[PDB]
């Protein structure tokens, strides 16, 4: 009987494909925003329907007569939108986006640790006064043409929240880098991602190699207690292993598997080798 | 055998970039002092920012139904008693009813056999009762003998 | 290196060898047991769980033949054994990445032994002991494989391998059995540990998976510089066995394969004593998994 | 009706298995102890051996793995309490100086 | 460490079942023959299962995310319903990675599964099936007296 | 036994006519005896021809993921214990917790089970251990018996 | 999904979505269990001499 601690390594990938927004097309970029020349451009989206915007925020509900506004930590949720399919009029949409600090990656296989029970993600920082707090900003947009007129209204139409999250790809790699120029730039949006190859790891069949065999350097000993006369003699040109193998083969059916001895048989697929 | 298809979900597609019908817009900032004020800021944010509103484009499709349809079709259809086909229109065809050409350029309407034939019933079609099921195209033995000689 | 490289899908697309039961060339000499569809391998990997950090608790059987089934008798005895810790040996991969570099590890906490008895009645037990002690009732044991094992190097692009055995008695022989192994794969035993060895596929020389037997050409045997065993003018080509022919001008191939008749005949005989009365598919029981006729594949 | 002129290629695969060669006068498995061993015992002689292998070429170092099927047995004797003696025997290729 | 077969079962119960259904176990363990192992037998219907899961305490960033805020496949499928698609795109938040260079400390859970069979316990002196009757069924102590069962 | 899916290649559905987005153009020929320069040639060519510049437009999908997702939702999720489902909105359902209607018109969030659960680990869900795995719609024997009486 | 809560016909609707009903088989059991009474003192079967 053996008990112990095993660390399979940082390259243990037992599944085909990846497990993060697998449905997403293999080219669609995340809502991002980058720098050019010397200004800033934004690529974004806004699925949520609102009611009325203000410099204070975006209305979500009504408590009595006081308007209610979204919590900047986790609203609006990215997976909430209008259900009706036939398009209609909307005037107070909102969305989320990542600031230029965090590097850009495709939507394929994109992860970010949640940082509050509500479910939002956002890099906490240590506030100047001893505490921890988030840092989000709000941006407002109105129609272009609607800027060729007195500020008679200029009412903002679309609201974005900007964020920064520690994105990382745990299982996929870039399959196309258009240009070696590092940093955030307009080129990088052409990149595409591919999942890593599957890769298993385990104990061998019947635990081959776990215990020493056929080596006078470390031969095992079974003996009478007082006599201390070795009862086992081993030679080094006898491969004990191909042995258990074929013997098991015969005196039974290897096709089946058993757990107690980890009894399983290495075997390929009959339709891979021959096409 | 026919249990139907397990298609209780949609398989919408999407556009290559995820968004195509985007719309331009411009930065808006709250005017200082007077409340509800607004004005334009063009110092840092670029003049033109592309943005989509609402959901994104997508095209629906039903997968399992298509797979089944295709199959049933193929097999059972293109093998029903001839008394159920009809010649093509304005296309050259052979006349001997035993050549390759005649068996190839004949056509047969899928409506005879589709994904709604005696649903939920284990059954075999009457027209096929008196037609050889070994002159099919899955005589694993026939396939093996054909392959072993070569391609 | 094996995960970031890339290969154009034009090599193998839906327009390759159409309608032909056939296998690609470069794939023949690559072990197919290194894969992600080894049902045994995926079973064994899943059985530990999908995580990365695992406390494990197993029981390992004893396999030595000389003490496999020996019936011990009362008294005290000492039992001492060893175990490896080299992560690259005990662990099996699916690609061939040397796990030492990648940084895998294992550690043992405690070992315990177990044993089971029989609640046999005491007087009967004593009688059985006394009867078993008389020297005319010793214990006999025979290993299953029971052969001598030798390895001979073969350099790159070689074509000929001669081997020699100095003069010796040959009382009570049984015969030959050979196969081939791909260097970088086979380990190097005989000491506590080795380096200079990176890979992880499926040690073939040590488990069964064997996969290059499709490329030998001819084998010749001589005794004392004059005898062409088995001689006495039996086979189609008396001097030696020629397994597969390249160019045949007389029709010596069978089963539409490129294997000479004689080799088929010899293999059938030595497996099932079948062939002096025609041929026919041997029954299931006399043809186990590792048999010959189970694993015969002709392709064209 | 526009096919090219073609040639053919044939081959075979037999993974998982070992070519073998029995030692008899008829290659038939007629028992554990085949006749030719007994006949050599009759002769009471000694001889040398040569073998030659010709293989397909490969672009990689390889090994040739050869098994000589032989006899090997163990007999175990237990005279008294808490003692055990054993005798090994492997032939033809023995291993002991006594 | 009384667990065996890499499941959560003690050795003794395993031994008892193996004996009571195959007279196997006093001389090792192996796979019983097919004709002695019918459909409703023990061995054919024994499946061990095990997994790893995130550790609530030892990991210091554990955050119980309810169902109502798991936004994997953010903008490409409906919300808490099989209905039409919605939502925008945005990197995800679930589930934690148990692999790769940034794995999170985990614990293990094991169990077994067994069905189409009822647990059996034979009334023998040593549990071995030795006939249509039993030795213990004949001894006077249980055959010429009275007893209460608990 | 969730191994994941093989989706290393994309699957693109193309428009029906090959291309759709296209501009018009006009014939041009070199102007002789000038080392450069060009002139219109509508003598034998239409002055307005169709040409598309760049790669054609086509939408993307992911197949194996969707198939496996449909299978998991269809054959497992619906059978979860009633305690985890929730009532629908604005639809009449019966009160008896046993009738066919009450089971049919309930609804269960797909987010509970999808292709991102227990990846790589052969495992059975705790909520399903104590649910009978025999009252099920893929049970071969029961299906055979139901068919054998017709449909 | 029934966008509203009223009835008749109203732009409100024309936006609904449909969904197939779950499968459900019904037939006799295996070996006609329960078709004949057993172990029931109310309905003991009788086989005897006339
Ligand atoms: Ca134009």
């Amino acid at each position: 009987d053996i008990r112990g601690v095993l660390d399979r390594g940082p390259t243990f990938k037992p599944y085909s494909g990846t497990a993060y927004n697998a449905l997403a097309p293999k080219g669609a970029p995340n809502p991002c925003e980058w720098d050019e020349a010397q200004k800033t451009h934004v690529f974004g989206q806004a699925p949520y329907s609102g009611i009325n915007i203000t410099k204070e925020g975006i209305q979500i509900g009504v408590e009595g007569q006081t308007p209610k506004y979204a919590d900047k930590t986790f609203q609006p949720e990215p997976q909430i939108g209008e259900s009706q399919w036939y398009e209609t009029e909307i005037n107070h949409a909102a969305g989320r986006v990542l600031k230029k600090t965090t590097p850009m990656k495709p939507c394929y296989g994109s992860y970010a640790k949640p940082t509050n029970e509500n479910g939002g993600q956002g890099i906490l920082v240590k506030q100047q006064n001893g505490k921890l707090e988030s840092q989000v900003e709000m941006q407002f947009f109105s129609t272009t043409e609607a800027t060729a007129g007195n500020g008679d209204n200029l009412t903002p139409k679309v609201v974005l929240y900007s964020e920064d999250v520690d994105i990382e790809t745990p299982d996929t790699h870039i399959s196309y880098m258009p240009t070696i120029k590092e940093g955030n730039s307009r080129e990088l949006m052409g990149q595409q991602s591919m999942p890593n190859r599957p890769n298993y790891i385990a104990f061998r069949d019947n635990f081959i190699g776990l215990m020493y065999y056929n080596s006078t350097g470390n031969m095992g000993v079974l003996a009478g207690q007082a006599s201390q006369l070795n009862a086992v003699v081993d030679l080094q040109d006898r491969n004990t292993e191909l042995s258990y193998q074929l013997l098991l083969d015969s005196i039974g059916d290897r096709t089946r598997y058993f757990s107690m001895w980890n009894q399983a048989v290495d075997s390929y697929d009959p339709d891979v080798r021959i096409i | 055998e026919n249990h139907g298809t397990e298609d209780e979900l949609p398989n919408y597609c999407f556009p290559l970039g995820g968004v195509i019908n985007t719309e331009t817009l411009t930065k808006v900032k709250p005017k200082t002092g007077q409340e509800n004020g607004w004005e334009k800021d063009a110092t840092e944010f670029s003049d033109k920012n592309e943005i989509r509103v609402g959901n994104n484009f997508a095209m629906e499709i039903n997968l399992n139904a298509n797979l089944w349809r295709n199959f049933l079709y193929s097999n059972i259809a293109l093998y029903l008693p001839d008394k159920l086909k009809y010649s093509p229109s304005n296309v050259k065809i052979s006349d001997n009813p035993n050549t390759y050409d005649y068996m190839n350029k004949r056509v047969v309407a899928p409506g005879l056999v589709d994904c709604y034939i005696n649903l939920g019933a284990r059954w075999s079609l009457d027209y096929m009762d008196n037609v050889n099921p070994f002159n099919h195209h899955r005589n694993a033995g026939l396939r093996y003998r054909s392959m072993l000689l070569g391609n | 290196y094996m995960n970031k490289r890339v290969v154009a899908p034009g090599l193998v697309d839906c327009y390759i060898n159409l309608g032909a039961r056939w296998s690609l060339d470069y794939m023949d000499n690559v072990n197919p047991f290194n894969h992600h569809r080894n049902a045994g391998l995926r079973y064994r990997s899943m059985l530990l769980g999908n995580g990365r950090y695992v406390p494990f608790h197993i029981q390992v059987p004893q396999k030595f033949f000389a003490i496999k089934n020996l019936l011990l008798l009362p008294g005290s005895y000492t039992y001492e054994w060893n175990f490896r810790k080299d992560v690259n040996m005990v662990l099996q991969s699916s690609l061939g990445n040397d796990l030492r570099v990648d940084g895998a590890s294992i550690k043992f906490d405690s070992i315990c032994l177990y044993a089971t008895f029989f609640p046999m009645a005491h007087n009967t037990a004593s009688t059985l002991e006394a009867m078993l002690r008389n020297d005319t009732n010793d214990q006999s044991f025979n290993d299953y494989l029971s052969a001598a094992n030798m390895l001979y190097p073969i350099p790159a692009n070689a074509t000929n391998v001669p081997i020699s055995i100095p003069s010796r008695n040959w009382a009570a022989f049984r015969g030959w059995a050979f196969t081939r192994l791909k260097t970088k794969e086979t380990p190097s035993l005989g000491s506590g540990y080795d380096p200079y060895y990176t890979y992880s596929g499926s040690i073939p020389y040590l488990d069964g998976t064997f996969y290059l037997n499709h490329t030998f050409k001819k084998v010749a045997i001589t005794f004392d510089s004059s005898v062409s065993w088995p001689g006495n003018d039996r086979l189609l080509t008396p001097n030696e066995f020629e397994i597969k022919r390249s160019v045949d001008g007389e029709g010596y191939n069978v089963a539409q394969c490129n294997m000479t008749k004689d080799w088929f005949l010899v293999q059938m005989l030595a497996n099932y004593n079948i062939g002096y009365q025609g041929f026919y598919i041997p029954e299931s029981y006399k043809d186990r998994m590792y048999s010959f006729f189970r694993n015969f594949q002709p392709m064209s | 009706k526009t096919a090219v002129d073609s040639i053919t290629q044939k081959k075979f695969l037999c993974d998982r298995t070992l070519w073998r060669i029995p030692f008899s006068s008829n290659f038939m498995s007629m028992g554990a102890l085949t006749d030719l061993g007994q006949n050599l015992l009759y002769a009471n002689s000694a001889h040398a051996l040569d073998m030659t292998f010709e293989v397909d070429p490969m672009d990689e170092p390889t090994l040739l793995y050869v098994l000589f099927e032989v006899f090997d047995v163990v007999r175990v004797h237990r005279p008294h309490r808490g003692v055990i003696e054993t005798v090994y025997l492997r032939t033809p290729f023995s291993a002991g100086n006594a | 460490g009384y667990n065996v077969a890499q499941c959560n079962m003690t050795k003794d119960w395993f031994l008892v079942q193996m004996l009571a259904n195959y007279n196997i176990g006093y001389q090792g363990f192996y796979i019983p023959e097919s004709y002695k192992d019918r459909m409703y037998s023990f061995f054919r219907n024994f499946q061990p299962m095990s997994r790893q899961v995130v550790d609530d305490t030892k990991y210091k960033d554990y955050q119980q995310v309810g169902i109502l805020h798991q936004h994997n496949n953010s903008g490409f499928v409906g919300y808490l319903a099989p209905t039409m698609r919605e939502g925008q795109a945005y990197p995800a938040n679930f589930p934690y990675p148990l692999i790769g260079k940034t794995a999170v400390d985990s614990i293990t859970q094991k169990k077994f599964l067994c069905d189409r069979t009822l647990w059996r316990i034979p009334f023998s002196s040593n549990f071995m099936s030795m006939g249509a009757l039993t030795d213990l069924g004949q001894n006077l102590l249980y055959a010429n007296s009275a007893h209460a069962l608990d």
